[PDB]
DNA sequence: TTTTTTTTTTTTTTTTTTTTTTTTTTTT
DNA sequence: AAAAAAAAAAAAAAAAAAAAAAAAAAAA
């Protein structure tokens, strides 16, 4: 076995193929010799050989399932040569598959025999396989024989693109991490793929989501998050940071709750100078809060975590670069687009937007004005007493309430607090409208268009100073 | 190239968008009063080609090329030129499949020299190689004569005459590009040496460290299979410090990537050697190519000057003791006696010599266009008429854009553009 | 029929080099340096060197060389990244920014 | 209609090329 | 004594490359 792996790593057939078919339905060496010459042997017989080996492997898996002292060593040995042979098949198929798409009919043929071998390998892996390999090193080597070719194949981009093969590989890895106790090896392989490639972050995120949701196993993703937090990067490549950022964004958008557990340590990544990493962290926090605000049980469980993530979201508005501020503005926009609680956070967002309208970054200005527009569109002060706000009318109502002022006491207190909050919001909106009318004369076409849209929305939601901006817009001719 | 239309907007006198078309690809002449804008049209044509010397076309900086500095309302100055790629022989190497090529240069108070090719933003370099590939190298022109510089042609240094000769047969566009390639390769070798230094300095000790970590695992594996007693368990617990259970896959990946890096480095060195050898053989060839070009241009120059003036001759010779590659000078013979110094020649004679040299260069390899500004300033009426007739009849080949104030050349001009300063700006009309 | 394929590959590679579409990813796919070494491609019908084609080949070779150097550099960066295993906040004061139509 | 890919266009940072003086020099 | 070429270095300005956002065409 070990000598066979050492040799393999260091390094008219049709007549014998029919003989092997009949025997299966020193012959062992003949099959290996036949399988060793795939690059030269015709593509016709390869399909039949792959189908035959898949059928034999499925039959043996069914026999093992039916059975479960017994003939344990014999079955273990037979599975060992079958695993070696399927590894040889996988290596020879990824050979020239790396060559193609680097023609297309051969690509379809190779992919089809690949899904056949994937069903065969899933049928193999579905069994417990624990008692037959008593020693952990033997099990580790046997399953590495299966997994390493899978990662070498995932190195190829179309393999990751094709959904059937992607799903089969994800299922294989999920079953492994769930039952064979190889979380460390799988995590190391995934981290190597992430640090060496850019097209596997989405694959890793989807695999982690599948493992979590359909196996109740968050340990692998928690360990991956801890390792990502503790890693350090060099300035020259930035490809590792970019892949990590993409993986974090995808994981946040898919499954936020599980990653919330390790986000406390993940936050430490913000101290790095990586623009991509900082943007990914802030966008991940925003996605987590946005997709966790839906579940009242989730708020009741993670009030403190959601509060600290939101607080970091407001605090990250101050940075030298504009990109993290822009990502924080999108996070705030998602939060305010959510129809939920945290009117205090909404008021803080309003204050931050009106304060940051004067940023030197045109992108940040555009995003702040868009945030203010969405705030105007979905302000909480519209459930009762209409949806139109006016300074004089609100002041008159506040004065009337003050003049009129247990149950009645608390009702008046709540009404006064609501009116004061509305007055503050309207004053902030008036200041924002004045600043946006001043800023409208800007070079950026997108900025001008979005400021015009904000002014139109403000005029529609009748405001005393809105006509001012309207005149400014008339002046844009 | 056979330019067919020219668009000038906000450039010097032409403040309004003036589009001039119907360019006859045989002989185009521009006429008008003093200050009408003919030289302004030539300056606009020079602008789009990518001229760098600002003092050349009557200017000091990029701002004064706009109608009235940054003032008077006009803020941007754009010049657009459109050629014809019907003939693929005289076509850009990189744009043979794209007919009707267009080049636009725009200058703004804020921006600087924005270039568009076929509507797509392109760098200044891109248009530089685009125009150099069609012999329109305006930085060292071989077809461009400004106003008042016709009599100074014989006053240029022998190095500039050598550059003029090298502009033909593709000898130019090669010295500067080899120099730039050498600079780029020298700069890249610094980075290559840096990567090699990090490869041989830090990565290798890590290689021995991971090899030492590899042995530890081979033993620890046996220890585990026995454990699967108390002293062995204690030893196993104590040895769980540098076990690195996933050392095999990581070390295999590192070795594979290092092998790939070494192969790429070796192939890079091989490519460098091949490029150097190719450059050596190429310049060894261009030496003899320059020899042939010089001989042919000298013969054509002599023939043209003999034809223009019946009792004169001219030739191009190397220096007194230096070879051809050092420089080239002009020798003139009148009657049966050679002239030791060219400073005693007449202004008309100097203009005729310059025209004969330009026509010899055209006869060797005709440039796509030839632009002349006040070429007949020091020529009499008879010589002006003879030059115009010879351009119309015998030379042909290329497209001529000549600014003339005398009837001699534009009387028989195939196409005539007349300029008037009408109202604040300049307008161009047919005939 | 190798001549036609070589000419087609040469034309497409020169077009790509002119278009500035050569980068680190496609560096080890289009090797026109070999065609530069064999100068038969950049020759006319009279065994003469076409210097416009020579300049195009030199430009392509230099661009591919630079792209390959960048690829080697980023691979080395990846190797050190895989083998290697504050106060970014700034006060907001520095973030301040600090009649034409009718007049025109 | 929804999503992935192309590509084009927005700054920001760094790179390349210009033009300034500053001396240095030799033949008449 | 006296007139004009010429090598040399730093400051300013044009310009290219990196990186992300917006817009149009294409496949499921
Ligand atoms: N930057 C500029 N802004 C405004 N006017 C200009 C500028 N440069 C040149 N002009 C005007 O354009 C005219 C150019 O005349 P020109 O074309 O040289 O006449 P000709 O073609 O007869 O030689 C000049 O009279 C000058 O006053
Ligand atoms: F100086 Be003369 F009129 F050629
Ligand atoms: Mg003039």
């Amino acid at each position: 076995l070990s000598e066979y792996l050492t040799k393999f790593q260091t390094t008219d057939p049709s007549r014998e193929l029919n003989v092997i078919i009949d025997q299966l339905a020193d012959s062992l060496e003949a099959l290996i010799d036949l399988c060793h010459d795939f690059p030269h042997l015709t593509p016709k017989l390869q399909t039949q050989l792959s189908y035959l080996i898949s059928s034999s492997l499925s039959n043996l898996s069914k026999d093992i399932k039916a059975n479960l002292g017994g003939l344990i060593p014999q079955w273990k040995r037979h599975l060992e040569e079958y695993g070696y042979l399927i590894q040889v098949l996988l290596t020879f198929l990824q050979d020239e598959l790396h060559k193609v798409s680097s023609n297309v009919e051969l690509f379809k043929r190779d992919c089809n025999q690949m899904e056949n071998l994937l069903e065969s390998i899933t049928k193999l892996l579905e069994i417990n396989l624990s008692k037959i390999f008593q020693t952990t090193p033997e099990k580790d080597l046997f399953i590495g024989l299966f997994t390493r070719p899978l990662f070498v194949l995932l190195e190829i981009e179309p393999v990751t693109k094709v959904s059937s093969l992607k799903m089969f590989i994800q299922r294989i890895l999920a079953m492994c991490v769930k039952n064979h106790g190889q979380s460390s090896s799988i995590q190391s392989s995934l981290m190597t793929n992430l640090t060496y490639f850019l097209h596997l972050s989405v694959f890793n995120a989807e695999l982690l989501k599948l493992l979590n949701d359909e196996y109740n196993y968050p340990q692998l993703t928690e360990d991956i998050l801890k390792e990502i937090s503790t890693r350090v990067f060099n300035a020259k490549d930035t490809t590792g940071p970019k892949a990590i950022s993409n993986f974090l964004i995808k994981l946040s958008e898919l499954s936020p709750g599980i990653m919330l557990r390790q986000m406390n340590l993940v936050i430490t990544l913000l101290n790095n100078s990586s623009i991509t990493l900082r943007c990914s962290v802030v966008e991940a926090c925003g996605n987590i809060v946005a997709e966790l605000a839906q579940d009242p049980q989730t708020m009741e469980h993670y009030k403190q975590q959601i509060a600290v993530l939101i607080e970091l979201l407001e605090e990250r508005f101050q940075d030298s670069n504009p990109y993290v501020r822009t990502k924080a503005i999108q996070g705030c926009s998602k939060i305010c687009d959510l129809s939920s609680k945290f009117n205090k956070s909404k008021a803080k967002f309003t204050s931050l937007a009106v304060r940051s309208l004067q940023d030197r970054s045109s992108l940040v200005r555009r995003n702040s004005v868009k945030l203010l527009s969405k705030l105007l569109l979905k302000h909480p002060f519209k459930a009762i007493h209409g949806s139109q706000l006016r300074l004089s009318e609100w002041e008159e109502y506040l004065k009337g309430s003050e003049s009129q002022l247990t149950s009645v006491l608390m009702k008046l207190k709540l009404m006064i607090v609501y009116y004061k909050d509305a007055i503050s919001f309207i004053k902030e909106i008036h200041k924002s409208i004045e600043l946006i009318s001043n800023l409208l004369f800007s070079k950026n076409r997108n900025e001008v268009l979005e400021s015009m849209d904000f002014l139109v929305l403000a005029d529609a939601f009748d405001i005393e100073l809105s006509e001012f901006g309207i005149k400014k817009m008339l002046h844009l001719v | 190239m056979k330019v067919e239309e020219l668009i000038i907007d906000g450039f010097k006198s032409y403040a309004t968008r003036t589009v001039i078309t119907d360019w006859d690809p045989q002989f185009n002449a521009i006429t008008g009063l003093n200050g009408s804008g003919k030289s302004n049209i030539l300056d606009a044509i020079c602008f789009v080609l990518g001229i760098a010397s600002m003092s050349t076309v009557r200017a000091s900086s990029l701002q004064d090329l706009i109608y009235k500095r940054g003032q008077a309302g006009v803020t941007k100055a754009s010049v657009t030129i459109v050629f014809d790629n019907t003939d693929k022989s005289n076509s850009p190497i990189g744009f043979t499949n794209s007919p009707q090529i267009s080049v636009t240069r725009q200058v703004v108070l804020g921006g600087t020299s924005k270039y568009l090719i076929n509507g797509h933003r392109a760098p200044q370099q891109s248009v530089l190689q685009l125009f150099q590939s069609v012999q329109l190298n305006i930085n060292n022109p071989n077809f461009l004569i400004m106003q008042g510089k016709i009599t100074k042609v014989l006053n240029m240094k022998p190095s500039e005459i050598l550059s003029l000769i090298e502009e033909a047969a593709g000898t130019k566009m090669f010295e500067d590009r080899r120099e730039k390639a050498e600079r780029t390769m020298s700069k890249k070798e610094t980075k290559l040496q840096e990567n090699r230094t990090l490869l041989t300095e830090e990565i290798e000790p890590k290689l021995e460290k991971l090899r030492n970590e590899k042995r530890m695992f081979l033993e620890f594996q046996s220890t585990q299979t026995d454990l699967e007693s108390k002293q062995l368990n204690e030893k196993f617990q104590e040895l769980r410090k540098k076990v690195n259970p996933n050392i095999m896959n990581m070390i295999e990946n590192v070795e594979k990537k290092e092998a790939a890096l070494k192969t790429m480095i070796k192939t890079i060195e091989k490519d460098k050697m091949k490029i150097q050898e190719t450059i050596s053989k190429l310049n060894e060839y261009k030496r003899e190519t320059l020899v042939k070009t010089w001989e042919k241009v000298t013969l054509d120059f002599g023939n043209i000057f003999a034809d223009l003036l019946p009792n004169s001759f001219a030739k191009l010779v190397p220096c007194e003791g230096k070879d051809v590659t050092q420089g080239l000078e002009v020798k003139v013979k009148l009657g049966n006696i050679w002239k030791e110094s060219l400073i005693e020649l007449s202004g008309g004679q100097r203009s005729l010599i310059a025209l004969s040299l330009i026509m010899a260069l055209l006869q060797f390899r005709p440039a796509p266009m030839y632009i002349l500004d006040e070429v007949d300033a020091a020529l009499d009426l008879s010589h002006t008429q003879n030059i115009g007739h010879l351009i119309k009849t015998r030379f042909k080949g290329s497209q001529f854009i000549v600014v003339s104030l005398k009837e001699g050349m534009f009387a028989n001009a195939n196409r005539v553009f007349r300029t008037r300063f009408q109202d604040g700006t300049s307008v161009v009309s047919i005939m | 029929t190798n001549r036609s394929t070589m000419m087609a590959n040469f034309e497409e590679w020169i077009k790509m080099a002119t278009d500035n579409k050569i980068n680190s990813r496609n560096s080890w796919n289009f090797a026109l340096i070999d065609y530069f070494y064999d100068l038969d491609v950049l020759k006319d019908g009279e065994n003469n060197i076409n210097f416009q084609k020579a300049s195009a080949t030199l430009d392509g070779c230099i661009k591919i060389y630079s792209s390959r150097v960048d690829s080697v550099t980023t691979e080395t960066g990846k190797l050190l990244s895989g083998l290697a295993q504050e106060t970014t906040l700034v006060e907001f004061e520095t973030i301040k920014m600090k009649i034409d139509p009718l007049f025109k």
